[PDB]
């Protein structure tokens, strides 16, 4: 169902939080996500507060990312 | 996409180039020699496929650096053979699992010497490799670099002979 995609799209925006944080992804790589991750969530019809919900806390870590 | 060295240091996905520090291992063939098989070396595998199936090529304009700059040869990739440096993008491998898979990668040297060989010391740069991401929700790629680092001393064969 549609939770279930809401679940996989929480735990992949999570894990490229932590994969920033880590060093592990580029903040340009992280951009990437976040832009195909909004895709996702717009093809698959999920809530928009979770897109919204999703995308701030990627953006508040991509701003983290750029500072250091 | 995420990606992991034989002795699992994390390969680092976009920002600079980043940096794969992997053991050559060449071979004398009759013709052609290799250099290093990135298969033994880097894994790699989709983190969430749930949300998006990754699609990686490389791209044109990968090829030797450091000592080995001035050399040619061949790409194998995905079982099939590439002129190196490459002046064409490969074709694109899937990931759309947690699984990890080697990336199917190796190089190769086109002998230009009787018995010739370059010494290649741990930390030298052997390879710039330009990589591409594509996905299945839109038309965005994202490209990054791996600078490929040698782990160990080793001499690489320019020609037709073994080095003892």
């Amino acid at each position: 169902g549609m939770a279930e995609k809401e679940a996989a799209l929480t735990a992949a925006a999570d894990g490229t939080v932590a994969a920033l944080a880590a060093g592990n992804i580029g903040v340009d790589y992280a951009r990437y996500r976040r832009k195909a991750l909004v895709a996702y969530a717009k093809k698959e019809g999920l809530p928009q507060a979770v897109i919204d919900a999703v995308t701030a806390r990627l953006d508040a870590a991509i701003a983290a990312a750029e500072a250091a | 996409f995420a990606c992991k060295t034989a002795n699992g240091t994390a390969i680092p996905i976009g920002g600079g180039s980043a940096n794969v520090y992997v053991n050559l291992a060449p071979a004398v063939n009759v013709g052609q020699n290799k250099v290093v098989d990135l298969s033994t070396q880097i894994f790699c595998h989709n983190d969430y496929p749930e949300t998006i199936t990754d699609y990686v090529t490389l791209q044109r304009g990968s090829a030797y650096g450091g000592v080995l700059s001035s050399f040619s040869g061949t790409v194998k990739y995905n079982g099939s053979s590439y002129p190196f440096p490459t002046t064409s993008e490969t074709p694109r491998v899937v990931y759309n699992s947690r699984t990890d898979k080697p990336w199917p990668v190796a190089l190769y040297l086109t002998p230009v010497s009787s018995a010739g060989g370059v010494a290649i010391k741990a930390g030298s740069l052997i390879a710039v490799l330009i990589l591409r991401q594509t996905n299945n929700y839109n038309s965005d790629d994202f490209q990054f670099v791996w600078n490929i680092y040698a782990n160990n001393d080793v001499v690489v064969p320019t020609g037709g002979h073994h080095h003892h």
